[PDB]
């Protein structure tokens, strides 16, 4: 469907080199996000770009976004495109518990995200949404950590770590090496550790440039601050610093 | 699905409103100038023959009894907006407030009717600048320009067709912020003296004003609350009398 | 749109469960007409309202009504003249106030009697709030309409000029005396502006607070 | 029912003196007169968006003869991608 | 036509952004105690009215302002909306508006006309401003795109990149209401494309607290309060 | 039996609902309304005022103040009737005000009339209750007062009716939010 | 919270008054405007909510606040489209004209028609005493301490003197460029 693949020479049909096409391109281009699951939590991760001087930063939002007690929803693309797919989610989930006496389950979450996408994508000359999203939290009487991945195309997978955005091909190959699906990490400490690891690879400056929210199972949603990053940044900085004086020669 | 119409050129221009302002651009001069007790709207009429009687062709109009109205642009496109503009006047505002809009609000509500007309399919943006002037009892007399796009402007005296930027330097050049309505009715008739392309008299020349009440016209006594209408359409003996005084 | 029953049931529990809704004002009082010669007199004990400079009305029945069809009319007959330019004659706003009366299928409780000049000549006519009419050289409505109708019948001739039109409007006016109480007027006359004229007959304990 | 007896009648008065109106037109002029009026209300109606607007529009008040006449409906009247989604099937 | 581009990007948007590149400057100052907005007005016309009452700031609610580059008859259309939720919101809450919830409402309605193929993008950028207790005093950027963010010193339309250069060497976060007059004045001065700032070339607004506990009030300045301003700061155009 | 109480002290506001679900909705961290009436009605319309004030409170990552829950109950209570026939409902919200450090009580009817009160009641209560109250009640009443002038109070609607109500639930709302206290 | 209760309204040399019942005032005000309402405490809520709305849209879009006579017509074209299912009030509008200075009163049934009284207004149920004792008090042209005086002692002598330790009276006096609010305790 695309390359040198050529019978005598070629012609194109209705299909590939299209809208949705180039939403995955506007996909690509917005800031990296990243998820890792852990033994009983999972992690989302962003980058910020490095805000301007003159911005604020007390009101600025936190990139990543509680769509519920129990489900957050972090994205790469558009902005105001995920600000119009995160409204439309929050209120399905409210919407679900006042007719289903039953909290959104993360799968439908992540079904009807990618359901509305795809809605915008089969015609009409309404754009695809240029957004691709990490949908991640527990489902109600439960302890697994739940992690989804939505596209433009409205196509979604579940992972047990994954990237989107800038340079996310760097963050996954990283992942492949430090995530072993048999032993995860045992404990919420080391899970942010492998996050701000994997971050830390790919952001412009520093500990300015990721922030992560911690889920954790019965709602127990955290954002972790500047300050309790900044030291996990600072105790990764002081393993690089060990590892390099215990090289022996 | 492809469908709209005024999109943005890659200069960071409308395009189809561009075209809309050089068919206004094309129209019989019309002209208003704002005074300190009263204000005046102008225009001539273009006869399509001679035959023609333009008694019938009014192209200044009644919005309420303290708004005028006039054009330059397409005719038929200036009927339609003035009986939307009398329909919102009535339903818009007299009926809740038992008192006619302001000429601020009336002026962006015919405003609202000529965007909307802007970002639409299936229809062309207006070929019609409009002059609207009138009076109300708190911002006193006013006078405003609404364009193809949906923008209104406050002047203190405007022109709009053929002869605009010349009608608009003698406008310049002769307005002054302590005239009075005569003296704007004499500003006005020498400008359509310059931008006339027929013959010059009362029967060609259109000529309103919004001045002071007038008792005679609101056509019942017994009411001194209801003042009279502010807006009057001068006769075409007045206007005779006053191309003598010329 | 328009009218709405938003309280209607909310109003239908109220009344049932002992709030005494308030009471519509109501102009039962007596309301004449006079087609005299060149013209036509209406009159009423507020009152007397306009559909345009040549056309008024008395109105009977609920006060608000009376009132809101007149100024609903009032504003379709000035943008018909507005978009006609003609002169509003009185069987527009006839077809009008009737045929809006017969939407609203006596709901809207005007009872109403209309007058007025127009390049025809002098029009007199009156509609019920069922929407239905007539037609004559004289009419009354509201209580004392039997009493009034007795006098017009009595004095009216033909060529009545306007001094015994106004007469006998006002003698028929009070024969219906014995709200409201002296006469209003109106005269519509083929050549002229309607004539209108008003009654033609340390203790407690203080604190205290500036608001803006 | 407790409810008004004239608010089903009034709620559809407008779609009722149309539909009134094409059937009169379809017998004294025949299905031609109906099938055109029908189609320019079509046009106007289908090619006419604009989400932050509901004031109905000033071709279709010449279309229904209502360009110089008011109801207490025009005096008392009564989310974009809602509208978008609706103006397209959802 | 809301087609992406093959990086994925909106050309509409992006001509949308070239139309307001033009439309007259506005700056945007948060002092530790109000809000100063700004805006420079292109007066090319003798006969205009000025001393009308608003072209380019205007109230969204008793505590709300904005300043708008790009086309007001497309602002004015997203001014009303604003305004209408914001008394909506008054209506059922008994309480005054957040900033954040009606500057990302007009965010929302205008990312909605960048999608559809039948509208054509909002050609305005809004420099908001407010008061409210959730936060204090808050100053905001939306833009045709639907974007909004969160600033302390921001300028839109015109000239934009040096009005960002001489707002980030001297604003400070301590400073008072009567130093963001003063910088917003040089920042305009050192910035026109006209000769030298005036007080019909100028419009001008504050958020001050006032002398009363529970008071926040917004002075959209008559020209004769900016013509003060404007001889007290040393820009001082005077006899 | 359907009764609700209230007794707003010093520093918290004091529920107390009948034992039967607790027709009693948290609405926030620091906000319970209390409802009583016509038991399909107003169950539906307590998850429906529920999932507007937990939305919002999601969407902004806030608290809705104490009033504005009020005020939002009345303007959809004065909504819903807007159809229909005034269905038997009395709403009673009590909150903690985070930005004043401030508890609040609120009772709302079911013609969605505001009264912001030191005290109040519904559904199976006359003047003994009020009367009990008034005689003992004070601006600056402690917490363990409170819960003690609500004995009282439950007390008096025992011996006036000694059906069997199977006692009440009584909630607390305070600094450090909702409190569900054990009474008998 | 209490459904009923009395509102007054009186003119005087440049100024106005509004009494009403205490013991949640019945009179709001729109700028200088003031709107006392009688009759169900929810309508005269859903009014207050209404009208704030219609009068700080009406302040936005226009420039200026609202005058007596429009908010009149206001009032009463807003009642008067409830007609089926009307507000269960006594509306009572008072306010000067801020350019004339004259004084305003009038007062309308639940549907809106207009009373414009130049003298004095009255609504709520058992309405009848106190029109008596208001137009046996009431004079022509007062000065405004006077007006007051007429006013309160209206509302004193009209009131059940047999429960006059849960009296409560609030008395806007109302000025050209000053408004003042006394409440009154016996």
């Amino acid at each position: 469907m695309s390359g040198y693949d050529r019978a005598l020479s070629i012609f194109s049909p209705d299909g590939h080199i299209f809208q949705v096409e180039y939403a995955l391109e506007a996909v690509k281009r917005g800031t990296c996000a990243v998820g890792v699951k852990g033994k009983n939590c999972v992690v989302l991760g962003c980058e910020r770009r490095s805000t301007l001087k003159l911005q604020d930063t007390r009101i600025t939002p936190s990139k990543v976004s509680k769509i519920d007690s129990h489900v957050v929803l972090s994205f790469s693309g558009l902005n105001a495109d995920s600000r119009i797919l995160i409204e439309k989610a929050r209120v399905e989930a409210q919407s679900h518990r006042l007719t289903l006496e039953d909290p959104v389950t993360v799968e439908y979450l992540t079904r009807y995200v990618a359901g509305v996408q795809q809605r915008y994508t089969q015609s009409g000359g309404v754009r695809p949404f240029g957004v691709s999203t990490l949908i991640a939290g527990f489902d109600p009487r439960d302890d697994e950590p739940k992690l989804y991945q939505t596209e433009p195309s409205g196509i979604y997978s579940s992972w047990s770590a994954q990237t989107i955005g800038r340079n996310s091909k760097t963050v996954r190959e990283f992942l492949e090496k430090n995530y072993d699906r048999k032993e995860p990490p045992a404990t919420v400490e080391e899970c942010v550790k492998l996050t701000v690891r994997s971050l830390l690879e790919v952001v412009q400056t520093g500990a300015k440039n990721i922030e992560i929210t911690v889920v954790k199972p019965d709602s127990d949603i955290v954002a972790l601050s500047s300050e309790e990053i900044n030291q996990y940044v600072t105790q990764i900085e002081q393993e690089k610093q060990e590892q390099q004086e215990q090289d022996k020669k | 699905y492809s469908f709209s119409l005024t999109t943005f050129s890659p200069s960071g221009k409308l395009g189809q409103i561009d075209y809309a302002l050089t068919a206004v651009k094309q129209g019989v001069t019309s002209l208003g100038i704002k005074a300190t007790n009263g204000v005046v709207i102008a225009t001539e009429k273009k006869s399509s023959s001679p035959l023609a009687m333009s008694e019938t062709l009014s192209k200044v109009s009644l919005l309420t009894p303290d708004i005028g109205a006039v054009y330059s642009g397409m005719g038929p496109d200036y009927r339609v907006l003035v009986d939307k503009s009398r329909k919102v006047a009535h339903t818009s505002y007299k009926r809740i407030y038992g008192e006619y809009p302001p000429t601020k609000l009336l002026v962006s509500e015919v405003a609202k009717i000529m965007q909307e007309a802007t970002q639409s399919g299936g229809v062309r943006p207006f070929g019609v600048s409009l002059l609207i002037a009138g009076h109300d009892e708190f911002n006193g007399f006013s006078l405003y320009q609404v364009d193809p796009s949906g923008s209104y402007f406050p002047w203190k005296a405007t022109a709009i067709g053929k002869g605009s930027v010349a009608a608009k330097t003698f406008l310049e050049k002769r307005w002054n912020d302590e005239l009075e309505l005569e003296d704007a009715i004499h500003i006005a008739l020498l400008t359509l003296k310059e931008s006339v392309e027929g013959e010059f008299n009362g029967d060609t020349i259109e000529l309103a004003i919004i001045g002071d009440e007038n008792p005679d016209l609101l056509g019942y006594t017994g009411i001194p609350t209801d003042k009279g209408p502010r807006f009057r359409k001068l006769t075409s003996q007045e206007i005779n009398d006053r191309l003598e005084a010329l | 749109a328009g009218l709405s029953f938003d309280n209607y049931q909310r109003n239908n529990f109220l009344a049932e469960n002992s709030h005494t809704q308030p009471k519509a004002t109501s102009t039962g009082t007596t309301i004449v007409g006079v087609k005299f010669n060149n013209g036509v007199v209406i009159a009423a004990d507020a009152k007397l309202h306009r559909i345009s400079p040549k056309i008024w009305c008395a109105g009977a029945g609920t006060a608000a009504d009376t009132e809101a069809v007149t100024q609903l009319i009032g504003s379709n007959i000035e943008l018909h003249s507005l978009y006609t330019s003609r002169e509003p004659r009185v069987v527009s706003a006839l077809q009008m106030l009737k045929q809006h009366l017969f939407k609203y299928q006596g709901h809207i409780g005007a009872y109403l009697i209309v007058a007025g000049v127009d390049p025809t000549g002098s029009h007199l006519f009156s509609i019920h709030a069922h929407g239905s009419t007539d037609v004559g050289y004289y009419l009354s409505l509201g209580s004392g309409s039997l009493a009034a109708m007795a006098v017009l019948e009595s004095h009216w001739k033909q060529d009545l000029t306007k001094e015994e039109a106004i007469k006998l409007a006002s003698d028929a006016i009070q024969a219906g005396i014995w709200s409201g109480s002296n006469v209003d007027v109106c005269v519509m006359e083929i050549g002229k502006d309607a004539e209108y004229l008003r009654n033609y007959l340390t203790t407690a304990v203080l604190k205290e607070s500036i608001v803006n | 029912n407790d409810r008004h007896p004239l608010e089903s009648t009034l709620k559809n008065w407008e779609t009722t003196q149309r539909q009134r109106q094409m059937e009169q037109y379809r017998q004294i002029f025949g299905i031609a007169e109906p099938m055109k009026r029908t189609m320019e209300m079509e046009i106007v109606n289908r090619t006419d968006f604009n989400p932050l607007s509901t004031n109905g529009s000033i071709h279709r008040d010449i279309l229904l003869n209502k360009e110089c006449s008011i109801d207490w409906e025009d005096v008392y009247p009564g989310d974009v991608h809602s509208k978008i989604e609706k103006q397209l099937g959802i | 036509t809301t087609i992406f581009s093959p990086e994925g990007r909106l050309y509409q948007v992006e001509y949308a952004l070239e139309s307001i590149s033009h439309a007259g400057t506005a700056i945007g100052i948060m002092a530790s105690d109000g809000i100063v907005l700004a805006a420079e007005r292109k007066v090319t016309s003798t006969l205009l009215e000025q001393d009308t009452s608003t072209e380019k700031l205007y109230k969204l609610n008793d505590k709300i302002a904005v300043a708008v580059a790009g086309l007001t008859a497309d602002a004015e259309i997203l001014i009303n909306t604003a305004r209408i939720h914001a008394q909506n919101y008054l209506k059922t809450y008994n309480e005054d508006i957040p900033v954040e919830i009606l500057v990302r409402r007009l965010s929302d309605i205008k990312q909605g006309y960048t999608q559809h193929g039948g509208l054509r993008p909002f050609g305005v950028s809004f420099i908001y401003a407010g008061y409210d207790d959730r936060y204090g005093y808050q100053l905001y950027t939306s833009n045709p795109s639907g974007n909004y963010t969160g600033w302390k010193a921001i300028s839109v339309g015109a000239n934009t990149s040096a009005a960002q250069t001489l707002l980030q060497m001297d604003y400070k976060d301590d400073m008072k209401v009567d130093d963001a007059i003063e910088l917003a004045l040089k920042t305009l001065s050192k910035t026109t494309d006209s000769s030298a700032l005036t007080y019909d070339r100028l419009e001008f607004a504050t958020i001050r607290k006032g002398a009363n506990d529970g008071e926040v009030y917004q002075k959209i300045f008559k020209p004769q309060e900016i013509k003060d301003i404007l001889v007290k700061t040393g820009i001082t155009k005077k006899d | 039996m359907d009764i609700i109480l209230g007794i707003r002290v010093q520093d918290s506001v004091i529920l107390a609902s009948s034992k039967a679900d607790d027709k009693t909705r948290q609405l926030s961290p620091h906000t319970l309304m209390s409802f009583a009436g016509e038991a399909g009605d107003t169950v539906q319309f307590a998850e429906y005022i529920q999932a507007n004030i937990q939305l919002y409170s999601i969407r902004e990552d806030y608290e809705l103040s104490p009033q504005a829950v009020s005020s939002f109950v009345r303007q959809e209570l004065a909504k819903s009737i807007r159809s229909r026939r005034p269905y038997q409902v009395n709403v009673l919200i009590g909150g903690y005000d985070k930005k004043k450090n401030k508890p609040e009580l609120y009772q709302i009817d079911y013609l969605g009339t505001k009264v912001e009160l030191p005290y109040g009641a519904h559904g199976y209560s006359g003047f003994y209750t009020f009367s009990l109250l008034d005689h003992h009640y004070r601006p600056d009443m402690t917490t363990e007062e409170g819960l003690d002038l609500l004995k009282l109070c439950v007390q008096e609607l025992e011996k006036r009716m000694p059906m069997d109500f199977k006692g009440v639930i009584v909630k607390i709302v305070d600094k450090d939010g909702i409190r569900q206290v054990d009474d008998f | 919270s209490i459904n009923g209760g009395i509102v007054v309204a009186m003119t005087g040399k440049d100024c106005v008054a509004i009494a009403c019942d205490l013991r949640f005032e019945k009179i709001f005000h729109y700028g200088h405007v003031f709107l006392g309402i009688t009759g169900l405490a929810t309508d005269v809520t859903t009014l207050n909510e209404m009208f704030r709305y219609k009068t700080n849209l009406y302040k936005l879009k226009e420039e200026r606040a609202i005058e007596p006579e429009t908010f009149t017509q206001l009032v009463s074209s807003s009642l008067y489209e409830r007609r089926f299912g009307p507000y269960f009030v006594g509306p009572v509008v008072a306010g000067i004209n801020s350019k004339s200075g004259k004084p305003f009163i009038a007062g309308f049934d639940l549907i809106g028609c207009i009373d414009e009284a130049k003298d004095f207004i009255v609504s709520g149920t058992a309405s009848d005493q106190l029109f008596g004792m208001c137009e046996s008090l009431y004079e022509p042209n007062l000065e405004p301490e006077d007006l007051f005086e007429t006013i309160s002692q209206a509302l004193l002598n009209a009131a059940d003197r047999d429960a006059l330790s849960g009296w409560g009276a609030v008395v806007y006096i109302i000025k050209k460029d000053e408004v003042v609010k006394r409440y009154l305790k016996m």
